[PDB]
């Protein structure tokens, strides 16, 4: 099935090659042209008013890397390095240590904010949803050092909004 | 104050003539054109004619025009001459400057110069029109002459320029 | 005090007239290109901030480095940004451009663009939002706003 | 036909032959011709008594001359 | 006093180029669906002026290969002689009645061509080589064709004054005698005035701008602010030459309000042809130019040469 | 729609509606009330040229009517 | 000389620009911004390097009408005249002569090549 | 009204949602479209950074962050 | 040079405006995916190819989940195949959009950029609600369509259809028998198909020019 353009041919008729001839003359629907112009001219803009009026989003949107907590408890991340498993770039540097009594830990859990590509990788991949996308995507940083993000960067980071990704998720969890 | 102000701008009017004539690159010659053929405008616009020098200028504008296409296109140096680049060009242009002020003194602070005629050194405001009542701006009916008396002239005129016409044609398309 | 006084007011004025306009240029090597043309999309305008399109590198004020810089590029890229009048700044858009990002283990790529460059203003995502880069450049006009320039020339 | 190939050529011949042809005829030439001798720029100058010549009146009211009197008569 | 009316005229035009480029972008822009300068203050103004300040800032640079005399002496000549059109311009009563100021329109605009030539070719950086080539050639295509429709609309009433002018401007207008000959005459003066794409080769994006590509960023206000005056220039030439005003005797306020509604609202009207149709082409150009509307123009020429001769409507040219 | 733009409008109207109207409100303040006086030709110009030789201050706009006859 | 005048003021206005461009904002630091810019590489010599042309017509066809422009530009003046029929006859000699020139290098193609 | 009218544009006040702790304001409208339902006023010394002017992202606390980009439909 | 689409060294030794010869210096944009997606595995080496190609961000990935499930010998289940063929035309439809705007670009004409720009920042709103990202969806693993398409979707994909069939027509309407835009480009490029051939061209081209072919 196939449909093929400009299978056309100038008609001999003469109303045909008066009406062709006007348009060469006037230039008539180069008028037409500006006629359609001005009819989005009168068309009400659809813009945004940024400091005021943001734009719109998706609840699977991918932000932050930030990392979460349980009720009143722990932190989340048990040092499984599935993170940096699956972590494209190796922006993903884990040195573990357990802590002081025999549950197991991290020492040195870093991000490089300018090595991430932020596929979501690591939110599909950490078996207990440790680390998080955030929602809001604002770093914008005078300095090259402050977007290595350390540990306590991460967890200060993550203790700024947890409802907010609380929210995300449980509208969300379902459908992944 | 001023008085001489059209053999000003005569002077004015050979300064830049002369170093246009001295030849550097023709695009600083044609820079130097421009201001001879602007102020020679100004010249004769300032003695009684209305429209003849303005008209003038456009036309030699014109030609001076597709002279820098010309000159853009076939004559290029590694580094074109400016007046004060080379040797020659300076010593030219420094000497025609230099008799262009020689002859201004000796008009201004002395009597008569003489190099070809006996010109009389004093001020253009003579000879002039004496209050004549022209009514009708004398040099546009005297080119309106040359639709009513000039039958001959503009024939063998526009003749000439189709010749011009088909002779550049056919000078390029001989190759 | 009307000396500091004055000179505090014309600063004001200059650097307020420096954050007006600023007229990028367009190197845009990929995505984040695709990205500048979104954020010359009628959904988040620029020219609501004097912010206009400008290819020649003789009149622009930012330049934003948005893309994946490659060692042929790279000369070409400093040989374009020094022949630009002396307020320069720098965005740096995108992971490719702010520390090599997800070329970085290769050859041919310049690891971050401060091997070339200096930088002002990293805006990170791949590729950022039209709004994250628009924050940036907000950010980089309350920089303009942090100058105090002539005050730093009159108390010298 | 022959119209559109390149028609504003034939557009321009075709206004170009019409002024060509439309100065034969028209009833208003030599009322051009009339007009355009009649208002003179110069001065009507006098001339000598007369050889009592029965033309070229004394009195510019004394309508023996040769005037003008169509222009305001349409 | 009259050194006040010469700053009468040149602080206005200061201010008619810094808030037209006001006027351009926000018109473009809800042109364009999307929204022009509005955050910055009441809606716009001071961020023009702005423009104007910021541009003064920037600390131009000379080029190596870029001789001083000529390099500053062309944009000092593109905003002198784009103010010096304005002298003969009959707002109501114009600064200087000259005799003929046609002729004198024909000549400043093609100074501002040879500007435009001298800046782009001692920039001497091969891209204002190949735009300043590309200016000669929509040069050579139209300063013919505007000449000799300038000679056929003033053939008919003119007599080259302005004042005469507008008096012949009062039963009818002068777009209804010579309505097809204003279109080209419209079209040449869009391609003259090196606005307007649907003309222009000079500001391309296959190129950039092809005048000054790598001038300096200092006279940058110089050649913008030149050819914004060129635009403004030719529209009220336009205003004064092909329509009109009937002008109150003994009060020039309601012909100044008529004259400038009508030359805004074309020159709006030039901005909106300028925003919607694609850029053109050099050899184009010269096709289109040369056999369209040359043997038409003549035809026009003839014509309106024939027309007096043949209803006695020959114009008092004293 | 247009609600937006027509203060610039406005405002680049009035900055055109300034150089006409000061221009000629210059003109009749520079010669008493009177309109200036253009000359285009030789005799309209020995015309104003008398004109400005009988008033007595030579400034040709205050045209002395009717008070010489005798 | 009132043009003059006025021409000397808008020469001052420009030599001011010139001075506020150059001397009184900042700083000129030197060194790299001298060279030229074509896109990011230093081409070889310079210009004002030999450029050859398209149009070899176009230009001196250009000329050519230009100087018929300037025998067409007094038919203003000439349309009074006792010399009616004369004027028009020589006057469409020079219109129809004009587009014999042009429609003769139209039709033998000077314009079908490099225009 | 110089407040709102040297904010940047708006005179749309009449629907008037929510207000939060930092004080700030939270409106949403009906009328307009997909991309002008709902906007935020910024308060003045919220931390004394005299920010009638030079207003930043992120003053929003989380809660109406996620709602002023239009995550859910109510506050 | 914003003509030169991307970044694309262009040796052009020409006679004056009037050519002799093109040179396309094309590798300044190098990056070493190949180098790359030799040190890695499949699942990780995937926005490789998201980020390969940057405009058709889908159907480059349906190319290479393909090539994986067609050396693997798997066939996903058919609401996995039609969302992948729903998302092929989505995406086929904003790159054809985007061609079509920086060729109007390149020649002039500023206003249809900006018109299905906000057509294409819909598009990239359904691309936002899908799979959270704003350009790059991965989304499509060897295996399938990843995170299936949410609740009230498609009523966005159906007003979409809807008005941008309008928006289409409206593009018609702008260009397409505009005089300037068609005597602008008639009769460049012209490709006999013994050229269109053996010079190895695929796709639009031979679909433009000649031969009946679509794969
Ligand atoms: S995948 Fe999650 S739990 Fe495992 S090491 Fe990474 S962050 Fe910690
Ligand atoms: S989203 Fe970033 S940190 Fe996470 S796996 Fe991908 S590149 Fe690594
Ligand atoms: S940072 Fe991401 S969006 Fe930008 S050029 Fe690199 S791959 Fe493209």
């Amino acid at each position: 099935t196939y449909k093929y353009v400009n299978l056309r041919e100038p008609s001999m008729d003469m109303k045909s090659v008066t009406d062709r001839a006007a348009q060469t003359l006037l230039w008539t629907e180069l008028i037409r042209g500006l006629g359609m112009t001005l009819s989005y001219l009168f068309r009400e803009p659809a813009t945004i008013n940024y400091p005021f009026e943001k734009g719109p989003l998706s609840p699977r949107f991918r932000g932050e890397h930030a990392l979460r907590r349980y009720p009143s408890g722990e932190e989340r991340c048990i040092a499984c390095k599935l993170c940096e498993a699956v972590c494209p770039a190796q922006a993903i540097t884990i040195e573990a240590e357990p802590r002081a009594d025999g549950s197991r830990r991290t020492t040195r859990y870093d991000i490089d904010m300018t090595k991430c590509i932020y596929c979501g990788f690591c939110q599909e991949a950490c078996p207990v949803d440790a680390i998080v996308e955030g929602p809001n995507f604002e770093f914008s940083t005078e300095t090259h050092e402050e977007l290595l993000y350390n540990k306590e960067k991460l967890l200060n980071n993550g203790d700024k909004w947890e409802a907010e990704i609380a929210a995300n998720i449980q509208a969300d969890y379902l459908y992944r | 104050m001023m008085t001489y102000i059209v053999f000003i701008l005569s002077i004015i009017f050979v300064m830049g003539f002369v170093g246009f004539s001295s030849k550097p690159s023709p695009i600083y010659g044609g820079l130097g054109l421009i201001v001879s053929g602007g102020v020679g405008c100004g010249i004769v616009l300032n003695f009684g004619g209305s429209f003849l020098g303005l008209m003038v200028f456009l036309i030699y504008l014109g030609g001076m025009m597709v002279v820098f296409g010309y000159t853009t296109a076939m004559a290029t140096e590694q580094y074109p001459e400016v007046w004060v680049s080379n040797k020659v060009v300076l010593g030219t242009f420094i000497t025609g400057l230099l008799m262009e002020f020689l002859m201004v003194y000796y008009v201004l602070k002395d009597k008569e110069v003489e190099i070809v005629f006996k010109f009389n050194g004093m001020g253009d405001w003579v000879i002039y029109d004496t209050g004549d009542s022209g009514f009708f701006s004398e040099e546009a009916m005297g080119i309106a002459a040359l639709y009513s008396y000039g039958t001959w002239l503009v024939i063998v005129t526009g003749w000439s320029l189709l010749i011009g016409v088909v002779v550049i044609m056919e000078i390029t398309r001989g190759n | 005090s009307r000396g500091e006084y004055v000179v505090a007011k014309l600063d004001d004025l200059i650097n307020w007239a420096r954050r007006s306009s600023l007229w990028p240029m367009t190197f845009g090597l990929a995505c984040c290109a695709v990205e500048m043309m979104h954020m010359a999309a009628p959904r988040y305008d620029m020219d609501r901030f004097g912010v206009v399109f400008r290819a020649s590198p003789r009149q622009s004020d930012v330049m934003i480095v948005a893309g994946t810089l490659t060692n042929k590029m790279a000369p070409a890229l400093r040989k374009v940004y020094d022949q630009m009048p002396e307020p320069r700044y720098v965005v740096s858009m995108g992971s490719c451009a702010n520390g090599g990002g997800y070329y970085h283990y290769s050859y041919s790529v310049v690891r971050g663009c401060d091997r070339i460059v200096p930088v002002d203003i990293y805006v990170p995502g791949c590729p950022p939002t039209a709004e994250a880069l628009l924050y940036g450049i907000l950010q980089l006009q309350k920089k303009i706003k942090r100058e105090k320039r002539l005050r730093i020339w009159y108390r010298r | 036909n022959v119209w559109a190939k390149e028609p504003v050529l034939v557009a321009s011949f075709a206004i170009a032959g019409l002024a060509v042809i439309l100065p034969t005829l028209s009833p208003y030439t030599k009322y051009s011709l009339m007009i355009n001798r009649a208002t003179p720029y110069n001065y009507p100058v006098p001339l000598r008594d007369d050889g009592n010549m029965p033309d070229v009146p004394s009195h510019p009211q004394d309508p023996q001359g040769p005037s003008l009197e169509w222009l305001k008569r349409l | 006093m009259f050194m006040i009316n010469v700053l009468t005229l040149i602080i206005p035009i200061l201010l008619a180029v810094a808030f037209l480029t006001l006027v351009e972008r926000k018109v473009l822009g809800y042109m364009q669906f999307r929204k022009g300068p509005n955050v910055v203050g009441p809606y716009g103004l001071l961020q023009p002026i702005a423009d104007a300040i910021k541009l003064f800032i920037k600390e131009p640079l000379r080029p190596a290969t870029s001789s001083i005399s000529m390099f500053i002496l062309a944009p000092i000549l593109a905003l002198t002689l784009a103010l010096t059109m304005w002298i003969p311009l009959p707002m109501p009563y114009p600064l200087i009645n000259m005799n003929l100021g046609v002729l004198f329109m024909l000549a400043m605009s093609s100074l501002a061509v040879y500007s435009i030539l001298w800046s782009g070719w001692a920039s001497n950086s091969k891209y204002a080589l190949i735009g300043a080539l590309r200016a000669v050639a929509q040069t050579i295509s139209y300063e013919v064709t505007l000449a000799i429709i300038l000679l056929s609309v003033l053939l008919m009433n003119g007599s080259f004054t302005l004042s005469t002018l507008i008096i012949t401007q009062e039963q009818v207008w002068l777009i209804f005698p010579a309505w097809p000959l204003a279109m080209m005459w419209f079209i040449s003066t869009l391609a003259e005035t090196n606005r307007a794409p649907f003309d222009l080769t000079e500001g391309e994006s296959e190129l950039v701008s092809g005048f000054n590509v790598e001038y300096a960023a200092g006279p940058f206000a110089l050649f913008f602010m030149a050819e914004y005056a060129n635009i403004i220039m030719m529209n009220i030439f336009t205003t004064t030459l092909f329509l009109g005003a009937f002008h109150n005797p003994y009060m020039p306020e309601l012909y100044t309000i008529n004259f400038t509604i009508k030359s805004l609202l074309l020159s709006i009207t030039f901005l909106w042809i300028r925003a919607s149709y694609p850029r053109f082409r050099y050899d184009q150009l010269m096709h289109l130019l040369w056999k369209n509307f040359l043997p038409l123009t003549l035809a026009l020429c003839m014509w309106h040469v024939s027309l007096p001769i043949l209803l006695s409507s020959i114009p008092p040219q004293t | 729609m247009w609600f937006e733009v027509l203060p610039g409008i406005a405002v680049m109207g009035v900055c055109l509606f300034i150089p006409g109207m000061a221009t000629a409100r210059i003109h009749r303040f520079s010669n008493g009330g009177r309109e200036k006086r253009v000359a285009h030709y030789s005799y309209q110009w020995y015309l104003m040229e008398r004109d400005r030789r009988v008033s007595g201050v030579n400034r040709y706009y205050v045209s002395k009517g009717l008070e010489n006859i005798d | 000389m009132n043009l003059m005048i006025t021409l000397l003021t808008n020469f001052t206005l420009a030599t001011l620009l010139v001075t506020i461009a150059f001397w009184l904002p900042q700083l000129n630091v030197y060194s790299e911004k001298t060279s030229p810019y074509e896109c990011g590489f230093d081409p070889m010599g310079s210009a004002r390097l030999p450029f050859s042309m398209k149009f070899f017509l176009v230009a001196i066809t250009f000329l050519l009408f230009d100087l018929e422009i300037a025998l067409l530009l007094p038919l203003p003046w000439a349309s009074q005249t006792t010399n009616l029929n004369t004027m028009l006859t020589m006057a469409l000699l020079l219109i129809f002569l004009l587009a014999v020139s042009l429609a003769y290098e139209w039709t033998q193609k000077g314009l079908e090549w490099t225009e | 009204y110089l407040r709102v009218l040297f904010r940047a544009n708006d005179v749309r006040v009449g629907t008037l949602v929510g207000e939060d702790k930092y004080g700030n304001k939270y409106y949403e409208d009906n009328k307009q479209f997909f991309g002008r339902h709902r906007w935020v006023i910024y308060t003045t010394e919220m931390n004394g950074k005299n920010t009638f002017w030079d207003v930043d992202g992120s003053m929003v606390p989380p809660e109406w962050h996620r709602w002023l980009h239009c995550m859910t439909d109510d506050p | 040079h914003p003509a030169a689409h991307g970044v694309l060294r262009l040796v052009m030794e020409l006679s004056g405006e009037m050519v002799r010869k093109c040179d396309p210096h094309i590798g300044l944009l190098h990056r070493g995916t190949e180098k790359l997606i030799e040190y890695k595995t499949y699942l990780q080496a995937l926005p490789y190819f998201d980020r390969l190609d940057y405009v058709s961000m889908m159907c480059n990935e349906q190319a290479y989940s393909l090539a994986v499930e067609k050396l693997l010998n798997i066939q996903p289940p058919p609401r996995a195949q039609w969302i992948r063929v729903l998302f092929g035309e989505i995406t086929r439809l904003l790159n054809h959009i985007m061609a079509v705007t920086t060729h109007a670009l390149d020649i002039g004409a500023m206003t249809p950029f900006f018109w299905m720009f906000e057509e294409r920042e819909k598009m990239f709103e359904f691309y936002e609600r899908v799979s959270g990202a704003r350009m790059h969806a991965a989304y499509v693993r060897p295996g399938g369509v990843h995170q299936d398409l949410p609740l009230g979707l498609m009523d966005d994909i159906y007003e979409f259809s809807k008005n941008f069939s309008l928006r289409i027509d409206e593009l018609e309407e702008m260009l397409t028998n505009n005089r300037i835009w068609r005597n602008r480009t008639v009769d460049i490029g012209v490709v006999t198909a013994e050229d269109a051939l053996n010079y190895g061209f695929s796709g639009v081209m031979l679909r433009g020019s000649g031969i009946q072919w679509d794969l």
